């Protein structure tokens, strides 16, 4: 829907080895059709998946990292999802997404389609994507392209995720070339197999931003690139 | 109804992007006098799709009869609900090779006398009753390849993917 909606709670200020219970209230959509994620991104860092829950909540992926700590649930008569963080580390400090899949009738599983803001979580103390450069210096009404280079063959199933400063990503490309529903046009996207090419025909002010590629080709784990910033010159 | 989308385009892989050293190539299963590629148990989602089966059929003799079954949307829950089958008017249309891309041809006119029943035991001879069969005829004067497409890749189940099926046949000349 335009309405969709997730806000993520439970985050905090906790030592090593502690516990923290986040919760997703989530709106707008029909909760019990879509598979969810977790995702992070970790004090001046780049987009990470963490966790993935099947729509009817029977099967589960996580990565290597957040495996036997964390617990991805989920109560559809809530419309609620969760993360328990168990036996935390200090680099687990991140803001913590909640994030709806982009899969519906059996195609886009994999895709983080809506993100919520995120909540905070402050422990005090594999197929990669490159992408190149990781900034890019343009000026408003030129031609941005940024770059995804695979380390093997992700098919067509790259998407492309806009970050505006202080704010949730957002799906611009998925599968390499379509855009998303209410995405304009000046983005576009191509490539195949290793090499990825999203282009911003006519920069708006507002199109500058952190942007990353993520596959969906083989997972879990689901992986980001690194990042590409474009700034002003 | 016999007619050609000449707009239509694909190619080999499709938008699996899978190179074709990576195609699981087989024979079809020959009966002597039916040559036969099955699909029924080879495009079901897995977490390794998509995965491009090939299935080949080499024909160098008079009246053998193709036989290709594509699983049908619904056949079982799930597992091919996103399946497309090409051409669409299979077997009467076919894809050729021009250069690296894949279009619409009929049949008819790529080997004259070739044999299309309207029917395949009582049904309709169209992939939407999940088979499609063809006679080739006693004679062939030059080497012709043709295919079909049964691609499931678009079926997804959360990390699981179908496969995309080609079937490749290769007419090589015979009669004469």
């Amino acid at each position: 829907t335009g309405q969709v909606q997730l806000v993520e709670s439970g985050g905090g200020v906790v030592q090593p080895g502690g516990s923290l219970r986040l919760s997703c209230a989530a709106s707008g959509f029909t909760f019990s059709s879509f598979a969810m994620h977790w995702a992070r991104q970790a004090p001046g860092k780049g987009l990470e998946w963490v966790a993935y829950i099947r729509y009817d909540g029977t099967k589960e992926f996580y990565t290597d990292s957040a495996k036997g700590r964390f617990t991805i649930s989920r109560d559809n008569s809530k419309n609620t999802l969760y993360l328990q963080m168990d036996s935390l580390r200090a680099e687990d400090t991140a803001l913590y997404y909640c994030a709806k899949d982009l899969g519906i009738n059996s195609y886009g599983y994999g895709g983080l389609d809506f993100w919520g803001q995120g909540t905070l979580v402050t422990v005090s103390s594999e197929i990669v994507l490159t992408q190149s450069p990781a900034t890019l210096s343009l000026s408003p009404g030129e031609r941005g392209t940024l770059s995804c280079r695979a380390s093997q063959n992700v098919n067509r199933y790259l998407a492309w995720y806009q970050q505006k400063p202080g704010q949730a990503p957002r799906l611009l490309i998925y599968d390499a070339s379509n855009r998303a529903t209410g995405i304009p046009a000046r983005f576009s996207g191509s490539g195949s197999g290793t090499d990825f090419t999203l282009t911003i025909s006519s920069l708006e002010p507002e199109d500058f931003a952190v942007y990353y590629c993520q596959q969906r080709a083989i997972w879990p784990p689901l992986t980001f690139g690194g990042g590409t910033k474009v700034e002003i010159k | 109804l016999d007619k050609i989308d000449l707009s239509y385009e694909t190619t080999e892989s499709g938008d699996t992007a899978v190179s074709e050293d990576s195609y699981d190539k087989y024979a079809s299963q020959n009966t002597n006098k039916e040559y036969v590629c099955d699909f029924t148990d080879q495009l079901k989602p897995t977490e390794s799709g998509p995965k491009v089966k090939k299935c080949e059929v080499k024909v160098n003799e008079p009246l053998i009869k193709v036989k290709i079954i594509c699983p049908l949307k619904g056949s079982v829950e799930k597992l091919y609900d996103n399946i497309e089958y090409v051409p669409k008017k299979s077997p009467y249309v076919v894809l050729t090779k021009e250069e690296t891309k894949l279009k619409e041809k009929l049949l008819s006119k790529l080997i004259y006398g070739l044999l299309i029943s309207p029917t395949v035991n009582e049904k309709e001879n169209n992939f939407k009753e999940g088979v499609i069969e063809f006679t080739l005829p006693p004679v062939v004067h030059k080497a012709t390849v043709f295919y079909f497409i049964c691609d499931n890749s678009k079926t997804e189940d959360d990390n699981k993917k179908g496969n995309r099926g080609i079937v490749e046949v290769y007419v090589e000349p015979y009669g004469n």
